[PDB]
């Protein structure tokens, strides 16, 4: 996942209930790589959003076709968010990956809602 | 996890293009589909040249991809 950027050392005295102790800590700097997550998460998330757009080129008169594409497009977006969210631990704050999928959720939902008002 | 794409990914990726291109192909056919009704055993939509040609290009081109893909990787030292 990461790349070893570099290392850094320190030396400081931590105070505790049992006395003052000299502590030495080594800091390793690790920089994430998103290549896997793009193919794993973003690229499926990007491609599914495009499936919503082709709804527009499809004829409006094809009511089952548009809804079929719309409901299939949004529903699989839900699964992608969960499995993408599954990779993360249980932390109570929205992350950047969460932000991307949610915005992609808006597009697919809006695309379905676009046909709802279109009909 | 690995920061590179394996030979498995390229076949899955190219297969993704073929299946995705199939959707775009129908969308293009849908654009020129003038009439909503179908043939009855008045004018009826003739079978599009896109389909009549995609019936040949897509399998023929996909087959060529398999030859290149499998020959490349199977014979590697
Ligand atoms: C999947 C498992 C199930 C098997 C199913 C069993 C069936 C077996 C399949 C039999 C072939 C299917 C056609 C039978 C019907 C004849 C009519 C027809 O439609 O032919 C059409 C040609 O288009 C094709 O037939 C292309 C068929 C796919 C082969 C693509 C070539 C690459 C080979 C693939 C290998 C990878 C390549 C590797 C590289 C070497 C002509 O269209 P038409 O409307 O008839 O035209 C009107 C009359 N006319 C022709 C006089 C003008
Ligand atoms: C994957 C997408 C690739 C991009 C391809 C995108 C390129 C592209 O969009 O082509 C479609 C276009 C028209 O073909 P297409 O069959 O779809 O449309 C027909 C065309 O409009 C005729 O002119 C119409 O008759 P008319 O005169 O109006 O009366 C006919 O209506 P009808 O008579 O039945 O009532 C229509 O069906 O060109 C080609 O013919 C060969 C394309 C070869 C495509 C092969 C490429 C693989
Ligand atoms: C599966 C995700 C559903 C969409 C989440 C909507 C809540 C807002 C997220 C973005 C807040 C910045
Ligand atoms: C999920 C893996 C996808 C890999 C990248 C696919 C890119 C090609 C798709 C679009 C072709 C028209
Ligand atoms: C008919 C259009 C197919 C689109 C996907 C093709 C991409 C890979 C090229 C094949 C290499 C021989
Ligand atoms: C109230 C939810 C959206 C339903 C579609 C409304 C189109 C005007
Ligand atoms: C995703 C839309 C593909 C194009 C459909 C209309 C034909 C140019
Ligand atoms: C569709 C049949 C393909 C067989 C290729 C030969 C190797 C199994
Ligand atoms: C129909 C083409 C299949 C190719 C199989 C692999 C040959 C080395």
């Amino acid at each position: 996942q990461f790349s070893f950027v570099g290392l850094r050392n320190t030396t400081e005295v931590v105070k505790t209930t049992s006395g003052d102790y000299v502590v030495m800590s080594v800091y390793f700097d690790l920089s994430r790589r998103m290549g896997y997550f793009t193919i794993q998460t973003y690229i499926p998330c990007t491609l599914i959003v495009v499936l919503s757009w082709v709804s527009f080129w499809i004829n409006k008169d094809a009511v089952p076709a548009r809804t079929s594409l719309g409901i299939t497009t949004v529903l699989t977006m839900t699964t992608l968010s969960t499995i993408a969210r599954k990779s993360l631990p249980k932390v109570s704050y929205v992350t950047a990956m969460d932000l991307f999928v949610s915005v992609c959720f808006i597009f697919v939902f809006s695309a379905l809602v676009e046909y709802g008002t279109l009909h | 996890k690995v920061a590179y794409a394996t030979a498995m990914d390229w076949f899955i990726a190219v297969c993704y293009a073929f299946v995705f291109s199939a959707l775009i192909e129908f969308a293009t056919v849908n654009y020129f589909t003038k009439r909503g009704y179908a043939w009855d055993g008045k004018t009826f939509n003739s079978v599009s040249k896109i389909d009549r040609l995609s019936r040949i290009a897509f399998p023929l081109l996909f087959g060529i991809f398999n030859l290149v893909y499998w020959a490349t990787y199977l014979n590697r030292e």
